[PDB]
RNA sequence: GAAGACAUUGUCAGGUGGGGAGUUUGGCUGGGGCGGCACAUCUGUUAAACGAUAACGCAGAUGUCCUAAGGGGGGCUCAUG
RNA sequence: UUGACAUUGUGAAGAGACAUAGAGGGUGUAGAAUAAGUGGGAGCUUCGGCGCCAGUGAAAUACCACUACCUUUAUAGUUUC
RNA sequence: UUGACCUCAAAUCAGGUAGGAGUACCCGCUGAACUUAAGCAUAUCAAUAAGCGGAGGAAAAGAAACCAACCGGGAUUGC
């Protein structure tokens, strides 16, 4: 919302997606890889957490 | 400038007429900048450091200790300034209690140059996390000149919070003086500062023991 | 011949540049896979 | 392209100007026809004299303020002055402007005693009946000559009386020059309390 | 504003005696009569406002005459027309409040 | 809006200063133009003039005004039978309407120096290049 | 001035240029005839020395590319927190705008810190922008 | 029936755009190309004891550095053995 | 292709951002306590009490102000989504 | 039911009018490049050639929302 560039994104969901399922949705983001960069960014995430623990 | 020298003027006058005449306190009441910088980043713009020597002294009895080697020691018994030597410091031995106390002692330090190399080693980064690092002398300088020199100096850096403050002065000196040392403490800041009189959120001048008044 | 095609020309018969064209492209540059999201043969 | 010491040329000829040429041979067959042209309208219109009284003016501009000229049309006020009404001078062959303005005495009594001459030498025929022929002559502008006013006497008695003429031009366009700052300077003066 | 007589200065030119003629009608092209100040007000009561009117109503309420002479300089073509435009419009604002 | 250039795929074969396609302005006005359709559609009628009536995002809206020259009607009552002269034929053709002058700069002052008279007659009067007999 | 021309072939290998705007280190640099008749052109393949993206280019050899200024300074750490770096320069200056190295150079020199050796610290500045590339320890002068 | 003040349309503005347009792509040179710079300069020599004097002749150099390594004065004498 | 303005009217809700009027708020551990930070400060006192030396803690405490971040009400408010 | 009004039609209805040609000159639209710059892209050629629409014996313009700054001039056109 207040955040830049969702109003584009949210745009395009509406106008391509809107007759769209879950398990339809779950199959498109794999096959497409974008599923795949959401987990790597969140492992990232875990890593810095741990990076500090190591140190400690 | 936003500011203007009238309004200077006139603000410094009420101030020293509170502070002289209304409520006198007996210790000396030292004159406050107060500033507040806006539309500025911490973390993603480059932070400003930098620093000014005044004419006339803020603070003329403030704590100030000499790091010193057999020379700067020597020099330091005419000066009467109070000095630990490189012997000293390694008796001290990296305790951590003693060293904290040594930092809330002294306000103010000046090393030498040959042994500003090790006054890390024997001394940590605790004089660095605290903000009082140690100032540069040399052999042909004098001392008690750059004692007078650190005790007028005046340092703005950037750090992590967005508001910043500096002493301009006391309140016992003459009138112009006082409005000569707060416009050249303000175009100082204004000079560190990027994109200047803009990125200026609040300037504040007070006295100790006194209220503050606004200039812009 | 590449008065032709995009493809055309040189002294062996290749593509030259990426086979996969932008949807944004143009008429006359639309030749080959066109916004293609992955190419190959998945196993 | 350039050469020898010769000045800098400038003959504009870079268009197609050999399609645009006019050579004015008819020059002579040309005045000829016109002087035909003349002759024929003043058989059409054979007692009237060709051409329309015009008025005395003053040229506009400082470099030409110095001389008197012919004008387009009396004003409507010279001719009330001169006793007719400006429909009436149109048909008996005066000039009307009805857009210039009477701003100076002496044009307009030379324009007024113009037309009072004018009044005098015309004969103007009754509309039905005799027509009292008259031979015409064809230039009410010869028979008018335009004269440019005395100025001055040419012999006078030397009136001195010490400012040279030349401060005096040199105080006046010093004043110009600071008059404004000098209002200024006394607003300022006037409203310091 | 007579003239000096001398060629520069102030009233440079010649001295003449003047004539003051009689005043053109044209001159008086856009004189207000009092059929059109009728037809005027009365079309105005007709009409009511525009809504760029209706906002600069606003702004001299709210932000003040500078704030709608800026918005009204950038509405109109000119400052000119925007300074009468909003000195009618406060006339507006001063009828509406008598009534 | 604008007058798209008419050439096939936007190619000018020409200079860079003359590859615009887009933003070209047609000389003459949307007034001139309407009038000139109704001139053609009643090439019987004569134009006097024309004014707006109504827009909107893709049309402007135009009525014109029309005389018919063989009405009796305008061949007497002469005030308006200077319109049933030949010399006024296809007056919106030839920019002799109100938005015609408009358009074709017919003015006078400064500020219409170049057309004045006549852009072209102008230009023709200042670009001839005159010799007379005895040559000056 | 921040930033001086030179020509293609007058480059050579282990040598900073500026490729779109950003310093970039040369690797690999190639050049191949045009046409029999024609020039040689010049490939060059760098590396940026901030950021460690690689960047290439072809131009002909007789062209001019622009080159930065890049000067290696060598300082002593004296504190790391919040990410910033506070360094000390010879003739007792200190500069606090650093920011800590982000990756296992960082990582390396935080532990370095915490276990408390006196670390070397060379950080290069080029067209404005500054870093932190490498880090030793004082064999002597402890 | 559907859709609905959103599309569409008009005008500006940013991006993309060899699909297309227009144009350019140095010189010297024991042919041109590659190489080099003899393309703006400086020292010695070729150079023929005034001056001038060529070659892609020979041996080299320049696109800097210096608040003193500038200016004035005083004292002293250097390399080497 | 994207944005703005016009075509373009009629109605309801819900969020967000500014102006300027005022309110309250901050708990790893250790430390007498709930430490948002800074900067001054050795005396301020209204209690003759609180700080200061001293304890602990990265950061120290009275007495002053400033700046963020939060929550918080209101305007014939200004507005955006 | 009848008679109006408004708007829109139909007639081999009564009477008219337009088209096409010519185009030297005239009034507009549209619109290049060769060339010159000793290269070339703005510029120039040129507000031209080619193309399109519309007149007359001339056309167009024309009786100031003008020029001026003077002691002011006074529709347009042409030299
Ligand atoms: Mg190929
Ligand atoms: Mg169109």
């Amino acid at each position: 919302s207040n955040v830049r560039g969702k109003r584009g994104k949210l745009k395009k969901i509406q106008k391509k997606y809107a007759d769209q399922d879950e398990t339809e949705r779950l199959l498109r983001l794999e096959a497409l890889g974008t599923l795949k960069g959401i987990e790597k960014q969140q492992q990232r995430k875990k890593e810095e957490i741990m990076k500090r623990e190591v140190r400690e | 400038s936003k500011i203007t020298s009238s309004q200077v003027r006139e603000h410094v006058k009420e101030l020293l007429k509170y502070s002289n005449e209304t409520k006198k306190r007996n210790f000396l009441e030292t004159v406050e900048l107060q500033v507040g910088l806006k539309n500025y980043d911490p973390q993603r713009d480059k932070r400003f450091s930098g620093s000014l020597k005044l004419p006339n002294c803020p603070r003329p009895n403030m704590s100030i200790c000499i790091f010193g080697d057999a020379f700067d020691v020597d020099r330091a018994k005419s000066c009467g300034v109070d000095a630990m030597s490189v012997d000293d410091l390694k008796k001290l031995n990296k305790n951590k209690k003693l060293i904290k106390k040594l930092s809330k002692k002294y306000n103010a330090f000046i090393a030498s140059e040959v042994l500003i190399k090790q006054v890390p080693r024997l001394l940590g980064p605790q004089l660095s996390k605290a903000g009082k690092f140690p100032t540069p002398v040399s052999h042909n300088d004098d001392l008690y000149g750059k004692v007078t020199d650190v005790r007028s100096t005046i340092k703005f850096q950037l750090k992590k919070v967005l508001c910043l403050a500096v002493a301009v002065g006391n309140v016992e000196m003459e009138e112009d003086v006082l409005v000569n040392q707060i416009l050249m403490s303000v175009n100082f800041f204004v000079s560190l500062l990027k994109k200047n009189w803009q990125n200026v959120g609040s300037l504040v001048v007070k006295s100790s023991m006194g209220p503050a008044f606004r200039l812009y | 011949n590449p008065v032709d095609h995009p493809h055309g020309g040189g002294n062996h018969q290749h593509i030259g540049k990426a086979s996969t064209i932008s949807r944004g492209a143009v008429s006359g540059q639309k030749a080959g896979l066109i916004a293609a999201r992955r190419t190959g043969l998945l196993r | 392209a350039i050469s020898k010491n010769l000045p800098i040329l400038k003959n504009h000829f870079r268009k197609h100007w050999q399609e645009r040429v006019k050579v004015h041979f008819d020059q002579a067959g040309k005045k000829v026809s016109r002087r035909n042209a003349r002759a024929t309208r003043a058989a059409k219109i054979a007692p009237r004299p060709l051409d329309l009284l015009r008025p005395v003016v003053r040229a506009p501009t400082v470099k030409y303020n110095r001389k008197v000229r012919a004008g387009r049309g009396f004003t409507l006020a010279e001719v009330k002055a001169a006793g007719l009404t400006a429909a009436y001078a149109r048909t008996i062959g005066i000039a009307v402007d009805h857009r210039r303005q009477n701003r100076n005495q002496e044009i307009f009594d030379a324009n007024v005693q113009r037309l009072k001459e004018y009044q005098s030498k015309i004969i103007v025929f009754p509309r039905n009946g005799k027509a009292p022929e008259a031979e015409q002559v064809l230039s009410a502008a010869a028979t008018f000559p335009i004269a440019q006013p005395a100025t001055d006497v040419e012999a006078r008695a030397v009136q001195d009386n010490g400012e040279s003429a030349f401060r005096t031009l040199r105080l006046a366009r010093s004043e110009k020059k600071f008059r404004g700052i000098r209002e200024k300077r006394a607003r300022e003066k006037a409203e310091a309390e | 504003t007579v003239k000096t007589g001398i060629a520069i200065g102030l009233n440079k030119g010649k001295k003449v005696t003047s004539m003051t003629p009689a005043p053109k009608i044209s001159y008086k092209k856009g004189a207000a009569s009092n059929r059109t100040k009728f037809v005027r007000s009365l079309v105005r009561e007709i009409a009511g406002l525009s809504p760029y009117e209706r906002r600069l109503i606003d702004l001299i309420r709210n932000s003040g005459e500078k704030r709608a002479r800026k918005v009204a300089k950038k509405r109109l073509g000119s400052f000119t027309r925007a300074k009468a435009k909003v000195e009618e419009m406060n006339n507006i604002i001063a009828a509406s409040r008598r009534h | 809006g604008n007058r798209k250039r008419p050439v096939p795929k936007g190619a000018t074969y020409g200079k860079p200063t003359n590859q615009g396609v887009n933003e070209l302005k047609y000389q003459r006005s949307l007034r001139a133009t309407a009038e000139e359709r109704v001139g053609r559609r009643a090439a019987n009628l004569r134009v006097l003039n024309s004014y707006w009536v109504n827009q909107d995002s893709t049309y402007k809206y135009f009525e014109v005004i029309l005389v018919d020259p063989q009405h009796k009607a305008i061949r007497r009552d002469a005030r308006y039978n200077w319109i049933c002269d030949p010399v006024h034929k296809h007056r919106e053709a030839r920019g002799l309407t109100a938005t015609g002058k408009k358009s074709r700069g017919i003015n006078k002052g400064h500020k219409f120096n170049n057309t004045k008279a006549g852009r072209r007659k102008t230009w023709k009067r200042q670009n001839t290049l005159s010799l007379w007999r005895y040559r000056k | 001035s921040a930033t001086y021309p030179m020509q293609c072939s007058a480059l050579r290998k282990n040598g900073f240029v500026v490729i779109k705007s950003r310093p970039c280190k040369i690797v690999d640099m190639s050049t191949s005839k045009t046409g029999k008749h024609g020039h040689a052109k010049v490939h060059l393949v760098a590396i940026d020395i901030f950021t460690g993206k690689k960047l290439e280019d072809l131009s002909p050899s007789t062209h001019n590319m622009e080159v930065p200024v890049v000067k290696r300074n060598e300082y002593q750490l004296l504190d790391i927190d919040d990410g910033f770096l506070s360094l000390m320069n010879m003739d007792g200056d200190t500069k606090d705008d650093v920011k800590a190295p982000e990756g296992e150079l960082g990582d390396s020199l935080q532990t370095a810190f915490d276990e408390g050796k006196d670390l070397m610290v060379t950080i290069i500045s080029a067209m404005g922008e500054e870093a932190a590339i490498s880090f030793k320890e004082a064999a002597r002068t402890d």
